[PDB]
């Protein structure tokens, strides 16, 4: 319900920070995990690697896996006539076959012999697979990064996508200015390609899937009639003296379906694939800056909204509402030892701020372990929460 | 059925209502008649074939299901039921 909430939630969160002032900084992405990075005077960053698809791979093959016949016509001669021909046969989008078959007196031929014969259809292919191979240079990689400012609420992360290719990235953060990163991948294609049957796709060898007994056209094939191994889903009975049968195998989808048992399943979404990437990247906040110093210390009463929650990564979640007038202001925090003497641990979600009196706001802090006091806002009605930390 | 034509040779495009009587037509050399004993003939659709039904002068048929006796002449019927 809150900005910065996503990361709180996750297992997989890592704290990076830098051991310079205006120097680069390494963080690692994985999907399903986060990154915190934090800096003195400037915002608390999560950044989150959402998704790695492949864009317009190249389509190595098309293989036809059910195909239909029609315009079945045989062609035949006598012995000692020579081969007989069709016009068909040069028709591409037509599957023959020359055979031999027994002529003689009772079907048209002075002499008992074998005479040559030809027999074509015309093959049309009803439902096709294909084979992509992605190029890892051409990946684009998805990364969401939110500022970490605990801000319930429209109030959306900046989403950025970049490949392998692109230039160093100047993100946008709206208030707090941009932040720079560069990011290089870490894979799987020189010999994998993807299979796609229907809208699913299946991660297979290159050479089992080059060496499939199954028609096909070359990647580069926009026109798709003239399929090459047509015989692969045709067969020719034994031929009689003037006609011959010719017929197509049926589907094999359940076929493939079943040679493709084991084989790693790659999801993928609106025509392209989608893998799980791994990316490292440097970051830069030479350009980036707190949100809202022109505002002043709010003096008026919080209510803790609700149950101060712990969180995995040795932090606590405090909602407090701001119930005094004078905002947007600045939230007054500070967390000390049992005396109120020194200054201990220290917040994630740095300068909270009240956008709007009465909406809540969450405030992620780092209460050093022990005891501690809680101090939110200035009195009259000073908050002085205890808090046990183990 | 309906006469045509195929490299200049007659050609039958023969339909189901067809299946069982002689197939005649006049020819510059005078009335041929076809024989079609195909059993699979059916109704007109996309699958087709197309063959010869060869001369037979005088000589029993053997191993085809269309002949005629005055110019070879070409078929082709449907499958469909
Ligand atoms: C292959 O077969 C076809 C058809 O089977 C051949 O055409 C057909 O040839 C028949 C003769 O082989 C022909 O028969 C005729 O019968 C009548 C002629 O009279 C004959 O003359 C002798 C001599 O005196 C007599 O002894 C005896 O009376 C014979 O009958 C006659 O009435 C002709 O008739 C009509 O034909 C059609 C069909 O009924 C009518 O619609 C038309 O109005 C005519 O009046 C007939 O000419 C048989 O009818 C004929 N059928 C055809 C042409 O469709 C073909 O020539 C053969 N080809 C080869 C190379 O073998």
């Amino acid at each position: 319900y809150f900005q910065g909430m996503r990361c709180i939630g996750m297992s997989n969160r890592d704290f990076v920070e830098g051991v310079s002032g205006g120097s680069w900084v390494d963080i690692v992405l994985e999907h399903g995990s986060c990154v915190t990075t934090m800096a003195k005077n400037k915002p608390t960053l999560d950044f989150e690697l959402i998704k790695t698809e492949a864009k317009q791979p190249a389509t190595l093959r098309k293989y036809c896996i059910e195909a239909k016949l029609t315009n079945t016509t045989t062609e035949s001669r006598c012995p000692t006539q020579g081969e007989p021909s069709l016009n068909e046969e040069q028709d591409k989008r037509f599957v023959c076959k020359h055979s031999m078959v027994d002529r003689g007196w009772g079907n048209g031929c002075g002499l008992f012999g074998k005479g040559g014969i030809v027999t074509c259809a015309m093959f049309r292919c009803k439902k096709n697979m294909e084979g992509k191979v992605v190029q890892p240079e051409n990946l684009e990689y998805t990364i969401v990064i939110t500022p970490h400012s605990g801000e319930e609420h429209g109030k959306h992360g900046k989403e950025i996508k970049i490949t392998p290719q692109s230039s160093i990235t100047e993100a946008e953060l709206t208030g707090y200015g941009t932040v720079t990163m560069e990011c290089s991948p870490r894979g799987l294609f020189n010999e994998m390609v993807l299979l796609q049957m229907e809208n699913k796709a299946w991660l297979v060898h290159r050479q089992w899937f080059l060496d499939l007994p199954l028609p096909w056209l070359p990647g580069a094939d926009t026109q798709g009639s003239n399929w090459i191994q047509k015989e692969t889903l045709v067969t020719f009975k034994n031929p009689h003296a003037k006609k011959q049968d010719v017929v197509v195998l049926g589907s094999q989808e359940g076929a493939m379906h079943t040679a493709l048992t084991g084989a790693t399943e790659i999801q993928m979404s609106s025509g392209n694939l989608l893998f799980t990437g791994h990316l490292k990247c440097r970051l830069r906040m030479d350009k980036l800056q707190l949100k809202g110093m022109s505002y002043s210390m709010c003096t008026g009463k919080f209510k803790v909204v609700k149950e101060i929650a712990e969180t995995q990564h040795g932090t606590i979640v405090i909602r407090v509402q701001y119930e005094g007038d004078g905002s947007p202001c600045k939230i007054p925090f500070e967390i000390m030892d049992l005396e109120k003497r020194h200054v201990l641990g220290r917040l994630i979600t740095v300068n909270p701020i009240v956008t709007e009196k009465d909406s809540p706001v969450n405030i992620e802090a780092e209460p050093p372990f022990g005891d501690s006091y809680i101090i939110i806002g200035v009195e009259p009605g000073q908050l002085k929460l205890n808090w046990f930390k183990k | 059925f309906h006469l045509t034509t195929r490299n200049g040779e007659p050609h039958m495009i023969v339909s189901r209502q067809e299946k069982g009587k002689s197939l005649l037509f006049k020819t510059e050399d005078g009335v041929n008649m076809c024989t079609l004993m195909a059993m699979d003939l059916g109704e007109l659709c996309e699958d087709t074939i197309t063959y010869k039904c060869p001369l037979l002068r005088q000589n029993e048929p053997e191993d085809i299901d269309c002949w005629c006796n005055s110019t070879s002449t070409w078929v082709t019927y449907g499958t469909c039921t």
